[PDB]
């Protein structure tokens, strides 16, 4: 999450990827 | 990264509300 | 009395360079 | 987790169990 | 329950690229 | 907006209404 | 502008406590 | 207000601009 | 109504720069 | 601090007080 | 510096946590 | 705690170094 999400913004789709 | 943690915060805050009542999973 | 999102703050000042998970249910 | 530390009252010392 | 900042935090999670107004009254 | 998200429960979904 | 992202979920905190009852507009 | 405000620290009247 | 961690973010938004304390009791 | 802005209702202008 | 100040107020949000009773002096 | 603590990743001992 950390290199995908604080690179460029992400999207709520890539965010939700880490839900259980 | 500190800017990368500061950042972390801010996702973790996001995941939470993002997931609901199925919780997340945080992991650099 | 940490709920809702200061829960996770909270997680997150001890764990967040670690990991963790958070369950709610 | 919410029952330990928002139901019950909690520790940062007590949350190091949760980190993975 | 999203009151407060935690409802001004909710509206910039989904808006916060394209921009939002918040008018409580 | 406080009606339908403070007072009452709001989805993400929802919210995306009062984006400008 | 992911630093400016991260920034402007400190923005909207701040209007949100300087603004009061009348509220605020928030715009990249 | 990013331009004004994640720039320079803004003060809390460049803030008080983006009031309704 | 400004209490736990959102009375030191509002505290924050205007002595940030300056600093302060902190003192609950 | 907690009674004036907590128990009692607060005021940014007065939180000013406290800055060190 | 804008970061700094961003990084600021998550530190105080970490030492309201961190401190408890006791509270705690913040000061760049 | 600025100079320390925005600097490199500080840890809960460099933090509680500001508690009173
Ligand atoms: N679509 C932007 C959602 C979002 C909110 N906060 C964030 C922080 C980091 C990130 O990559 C993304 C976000
Ligand atoms: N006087 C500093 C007020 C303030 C609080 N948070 C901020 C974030 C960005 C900024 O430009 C300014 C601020
Ligand atoms: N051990 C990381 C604790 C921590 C949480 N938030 C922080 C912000 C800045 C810092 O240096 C440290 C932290
Ligand atoms: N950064 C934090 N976790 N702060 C805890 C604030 C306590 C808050 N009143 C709650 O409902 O839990
Ligand atoms: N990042 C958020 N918006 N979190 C929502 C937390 C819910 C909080 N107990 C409230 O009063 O709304
Ligand atoms: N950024 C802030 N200080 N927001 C104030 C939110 C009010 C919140 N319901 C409280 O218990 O105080
Ligand atoms: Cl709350
Ligand atoms: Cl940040
Ligand atoms: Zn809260
Ligand atoms: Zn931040």
């Amino acid at each position: 999450i950390v290199e995908q999400c604080c690179t460029s913004i992400c999207s709520l789709y890539q965010l939700e990827n880490y839900c259980n | 990264f500190v800017n990368q943690h500061l950042c972390g915060s801010h996702l973790v805050e996001a995941l939470y509300l993002v997931c609901g009542e199925r919780g997340f999973f945080y992991t650099p």
